[PDB]
């Protein structure tokens, strides 16, 4: 029970990881590592009064977040994988 | 180079020009949740980048590492509603690796700071 962890915290923790492995050690592959699994959680989509509000404050930034960076893949631009983190670090500011 | 060397070791790393006299005594505390608005750009004049593209005034926590060295140094100096201009050494900002694409390696940066709050937490 309380040692489930819930949508906020999963994100908070990884969004913080990801960052790491990007901006401080420049390995974007680890980033994606980090990434992917916190996108495909959302889809079973939200169990608790907690993640339902999660999910309505913030999973439309998420998902755009995701599409940006299937963007990058895509095109290799890394302007793509900024757009992402913006909308990463906008989620991050508000559930920290 | 123009500006007033800010670094605790006096080694030029770090330059500060202040634009606009800000209201304090106060200069933020190791900690404190700072907002700013902010500029920066390449040695040859070259934007890489503006605060107003996320369209709300960028955060982060001072003296933790979250920033670049020179900001760390730079935004404990500064009172609110100041803004300055910082002049950042490679060794004060991303080094020999850059930030790259649009930070090469060595680079020296230029940032306009303005600060426009900061919070204990
Ligand atoms: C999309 O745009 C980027 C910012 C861009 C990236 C490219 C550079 C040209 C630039 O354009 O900013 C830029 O102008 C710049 O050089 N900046 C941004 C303004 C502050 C000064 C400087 C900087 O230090 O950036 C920083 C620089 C690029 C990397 C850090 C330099 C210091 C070093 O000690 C850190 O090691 C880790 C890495 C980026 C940041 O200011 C962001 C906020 C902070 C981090 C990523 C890390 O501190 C991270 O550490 C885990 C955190 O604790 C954060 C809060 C965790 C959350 C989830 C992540 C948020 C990510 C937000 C990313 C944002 C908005």
């Amino acid at each position: 029970g309380a040692m489930d962890p819930e949508f906020m915290e999963m994100w908070h923790e990884g969004l913080e990881e990801a960052s790491r492995l990007y901006f401080g050690e420049r390995n974007v592959k680890g980033m994606f590592e980090v990434l992917e699994p916190l996108h495909a959680m959302m889809e079973r989509g939200p169990q608790t009064l907690k993640e339902t509000s999660f999910n309505q404050a913030y999973g439309r930034d998420l998902m755009e977040a995701q599409e940006w960076c299937r963007k990058y893949m895509k095109s290799g631009n890394v302007k793509d994988l900024t757009q992402a983190w913006d909308l990463y670090y906008h989620v991050f500011r508000r559930i920290s | 180079e123009q500006g007033e060397d800010i670094t605790s070791k006096k080694d030029r790393g770090v330059l500060k020009i202040v634009k606009r006299v800000g209201n304090g005594e106060e200069t933020p505390m190791i900690g404190d949740k700072v907002y700013v608005h902010y500029k920066g750009k390449l040695s040859n004049g070259k934007k890489f980048d503006s605060s107003h593209d996320r369209n709300e005034p960028f955060v982060f926590s001072l003296g933790k590492g979250q920033v670049i060295k020179a900001w760390d140094i730079g935004v404990a100096t500064m009172k609110k509603g100041e803004i300055c201009h910082l002049l950042c050494k490679p060794e004060y900002a991303y080094g020999s690796a850059g930030s790259l694409p649009k930070i090469p390696s060595n680079a020296t940066l230029f940032f306009e700071i303005e600060l426009l709050d900061f919070k204990g937490e």
